[PDB]
């Protein structure tokens, strides 16, 4: 058998450096979205995509 | 990166110096290990099933590694849906009671 | 038959273990191609 | 191009920094720069100057001797003392010390650069 | 949730999540596996934790 | 006549000169999308029939 | 019929361009031309003209030798500059650095054939 997946080792374990590093992500694709979305056609879909 | 919020905070309440089997807590691979953690996932599995636990929690449950957390999981899952029934028997008592008004 | 693919059992012991420690020196050599400009990554 | 990059084995490997060159000077240019971007929309670089983190480090202004010894300066040049701040980390892009200590000297040439225009801003309306 | 949690419980959730990881890290099953082979050999199965 | 409307008009489109694996294509015949065949195929089953 | 198409392996392969040849001058043709399409909707080319991307080089034309030494061209006329960018595309319809190649060559003679309308259009009216 071959599965070889990259797993979390802990993955009910979430800190606060974890925390503080996805809320700066989200902020980078946050700010992506109102540069690329003409606003107010595709801006509510790539929000359903990132909801 | 490996522990929570929750576990890096045990560093500070004091006598980490001293072994984990001085407050209670061995490495332990026995029959009675694995009988207690076949019985948790066979007892979620039943609690599954009945609407008594959520598909939110079953999958913490698998991915939890640790016979206490997968304990308090069911707990805590069981407490809430049966405060959540609790109060959907009182607002039910209390609308017929206010119709009856 | 399954008590002859024990005595031949050490040899893939150490070998599922190459293949986890390979790839996981795969992986970080890919994490440096991602900041390396190559448009095959997206 | 090599000009803040290292281009082996296929990719393209950058510290950070822009080496803007082949352009000319502000008053060699017919666009008057390069115009790396619009933002001021007119973001017009030369031939000398070298960017870092969208902040320009000038190529006509000169290193004082007060500004020299303190934060320890290099080159002749502002452009230039940035040029020898990332030499160490031009052969090594995506090691993890080099990159922290590129922003630490970077940031030294960055307050330098804002002190020294203020000095020469303060002498000219005096 | 940690209300309902223990202090017996916050250690054991700690220990294991230290456990976890190094064991799938490290591949520590393999580790103990060469000691069975000096422990048949030798009558010796030592390691050192460092 | 052997492809449909927009697999003719993919060429239309930049660089497709270059390998399908570099866009995420990659022929397999494996166990992994066998078993991804009939876990779609009676997916459609029980889709056909409620 | 060999005008930048690659009659080669039983297909017809071509980089893009349109070598429109055999035809004659527009005062030679009864119907004013060879003509292409329907878009001004009778759009007639020549014998020496070539087409790439619906923009066409006039064979007529003259290259002036300021704007032979800018954007460098090859040949004598616009189209015969047209017809000798393209010689490594011919060969090559396929590749993605020749399709890279052409489409920045095109560019250029097409803005130089721009630039040396409007110098023409500016010299007959004053
Ligand atoms: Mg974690
Ligand atoms: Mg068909």
């Amino acid at each position: 058998v071959f599965d070889f997946k990259v797993v979390v080792t802990n993955p009910n374990a979430i800190s606060e450096i974890e925390d503080n590093k996805k809320n700066e992500l989200l902020q980078r694709l946050q700010e992506m979205i109102t540069d690329t979305s003409i606003s107010e056609d595709e801006y509510n879909i790539k929000l359903e995509k990132l909801n | 990166y490996i522990l929570s919020d929750t576990s890096t905070r045990v560093m500070e309440i004091d006598g980490d110096e001293f072994a984990e089997a001085d407050y209670g807590l061995v490495v332990d691979n026995s029959n009675g290990t694995q009988e207690l953690q076949q019985k948790l996932d066979t007892l979620a599995q039943a609690a599954l099933q009945t609407q008594t636990l959520s598909f939110s929690t079953i999958t913490k449950l698998y991915t939890s590694s640790s016979l206490a957390e997968k304990q308090r999981l069911i707990e805590k899952d069981e407490k809430q849906i049966r405060e959540r029934q609790a109060q959907a028997q009182k607002e039910q008592l209390e609308a017929q009671q206010q119709i009856a008004a | 038959t399954l008590q002859s693919s024990h005595i031949t059992e050490w040899l893939f012991t150490i070998h599922d273990d190459v293949k986890k420690r390979a790839l996981e020196c795969f992986l970080e050599t890919a994490k440096v191609a991602l900041k390396g400009r190559n448009k095959k990554f997206q | 191009a090599f000009g803040g990059w290292l281009n082996t084995q296929g990719g393209d490997f950058t510290n950070g920094v822009t080496f803007i060159n082949e352009g000319g000077s502000h008053e060699e240019n017919p666009y008057q720069g390069i115009q790396i971007g619009v933002d001021g929309a007119p973001n017009l670089v030369e031939q000398g100057e070298v960017v870092y983190d969208d902040y320009v480090f000038s190529d006509r202004m000169e290193i004082p001797d007060d500004i020299r010894k303190e934060y320890k300066l290099r080159g002749k040049t502002f452009a230039k003392a940035a040029k020898s701040a990332q030499r160490e980390s031009e052969e090594r892009p995506n090691d993890p010390l080099s990159t922290k200590g590129l922003q630490a000297a970077m940031e030294r040439i960055a307050t330098a650069q804002e002190e020294a225009r203020q000095r020469k801003e303060a002498h000219r309306e005096g | 949730d940690y209300y309902t949690y223990e202090w017996q419980d916050i250690r054991e959730v700690r220990a294991n999540e230290l456990l976890n990881h190094y064991i799938k890290e490290y591949d520590i099953p393999l580790i103990f596996n060469n000691g069975f082979m000096d422990a048949m050999t030798c009558g010796e199965e030592i390691y050192q934790c460092d």
